[PDB]
């Protein structure tokens, strides 16, 4: 699930460390 | 102060203290040698193994290398595998393992550790809260909900468990029920409750039910540093970028893109209408709970800076036209999509996730009356063959009360003040 028009997911990005 | 040394570790506390001292003095490589030395000589020592892990952690920080940190994650696990591990050390080791797994994006691995932690320490309420986060991070809100329900069944005034339960409820469109949890959780002031997400969604929930106190919470969220303003409430922002709800083509500097869109608009329209007639399924219903009522669907060509090749089969000339403008086709925090909206549609006041994009609206099929879009405090209308531009990180609202359908073309662009390296590095949304 991705945040496209809104902010409904708990987190909208995928993290990759440093 | 935690008890980290089992019976045998206290007999060697001298050597372990000396190795730790080297790590806290910053001499990091000296410290790993010391701890790998102790690990060889005392292979069952949990503290020596924990020390090796911590030093690998510090070393990854100094080098900023995910490489090194993946090693620390296995050593943290090695600690828990050893005999006679003190409970405090066992919990510290596996928690840092889960935290660093999340730092790396290994959300399914972090979840596995969290589940282990909860079984080992079944009376620790804080770890069940952490476990719920692990579920949320993989998109498993069903299990996240049950976790926070159990937490509330034992410690019903746990603020952290309240906001996250409210967040889950609101995401499932149980708006009224969400409000008390979000509100009471923010007011508890517990650690983890001062988060923009919960201000954002409490205010939205209040707006949807007509509660006029909503901007009371947007105000406080602005005062506490989560929102750039009470009107612009995006949460994935590059601070400093010029903020205003509406823009002109010159103000963005994307004047060639705008010209290309307006000069070739009938072509863009015709390919969208062709998909409506012969490939209806490519239009997907809006699935973010942004509608009060009505029908609203989008046909997406680019998302997160990725061309959808099957989608572009249906708008081939449009996709070819757009390929000339990397400011949009390379905008990994926006989309390019057709958007159709039918009469009887009202889109709730809402905000986009990021201030790092601007949103262009090209009019394709616009009824003479009944369609309008508000952003901040100015409301405007679409025109066939003309481009509107607004910053959708500001609150915006849309109505459709015409007697026929309304079709527009949406083109997101990087905020113009973002630098080439920013556009190349910022995580996609
Ligand atoms: O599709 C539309 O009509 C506009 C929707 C609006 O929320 C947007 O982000 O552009
Ligand atoms: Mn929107």
């Amino acid at each position: 699930g991705k945040c496209k028009d809104g902010l409904g997911e708990y987190t909208c990005t995928s993290l990759e460390g440093f | 102060k935690p008890k980290l040394l089992n019976k045998f570790d206290k007999t060697i506390k001298a050597e372990l203290d000396a190795a730790e001292k080297l790590r806290k003095r910053g001499k990091i490589e000296e410290a790993v040698n010391a701890f790998k030395e102790l690990v060889r000589k005392y292979p069952q020592s949990p503290r020596a193994r924990y020390g090796k892990a911590q030093c690998e952690d510090d070393l990854a920080e100094k080098r900023r290398s995910n490489e090194v940190l993946r090693g620390a994650i296995e050593t943290y696990q090695e600690v828990a595998s050893l005999p006679d591990v003190p409970a405090d050390l066992l919990k510290l080791s596996l928690k840092r393992r889960s935290d660093r797994q999340q730092f790396l994006g290994h959300m399914r691995g972090s979840l596995l550790t969290l589940q282990r932690l909860v079984q080992l320490f079944p009376n620790d309420t804080s770890l069940k809260n952490d476990l719920g986060v692990g579920y949320l991070l993989i998109g498993d809100n069903d299990n996240a909900k049950k976790v926070y329900e159990e937490v509330l069944s034992v410690t019903p005034n746990d603020g952290f468990a309240k906001v996250h339960y409210g967040f889950i409820l609101k995401a499932q469109n149980k708006i009224a029920e969400s409000i008390p949890y979000l509100k009471e959780g923010i007011e508890s002031g517990d650690p983890g409750t001062d988060d923009g997400r919960f201000y954002f969604h409490l205010g939205d929930a209040m707006q949807r039910v007509g509660n006029k106190e909503a901007y009371k919470w947007y105000e406080l969220g602005h005062k506490r540093g989560h929102f750039a303003s009470v009107w612009q409430r995006s949460l994935y922002n590059v601070n400093g970028l010029k903020a205003q709800p509406w823009w002109t083509p010159k103000e963005t500097g994307y004047t060639e893109l705008v010209k290309s869109l307006e000069r070739n608009w009938k072509l863009i329209r015709d390919e969208g209408l062709a998909v409506m007639d012969k490939a209806k399924g490519l239009f997907l219903p809006e699935d973010e709970n942004l509608r009060e009522k009505g029908d609203w669907s989008q046909f997406t060509l680019w998302q997160q800076g990725r061309r959808n090749e099957n989608a572009c089969k249906g708008a081939p000339k449009t996709c070819t036209l757009l390929e000339k403008f990397p400011e949009t086709t390379g905008c990994r925090r926006g989309q390019i999509k057709y958007s159709i909206m039918h009469p009887g549609t009202h889109v709730w006041p809402h905000t986009g996730p990021t201030n790092c994009r601007l949103r262009m609206h090209l009019g394709l099929v616009i009824p003479k009356e009944g369609c309008k879009i508000r952003c901040a405090n100015e409301t405007k209308t679409w025109e066939e063959g003309k481009v509107l531009i607004f910053d959708d990180s500001f609150e915006h609202e849309v109505w459709q009360d015409a007697s026929s359908f309304r079709l527009i073309f949406i083109v997101d662009v990087w905020h113009p003040e973002l630098t080439p390296q920013q556009r190349r590095s910022l995580p996609a949304i």
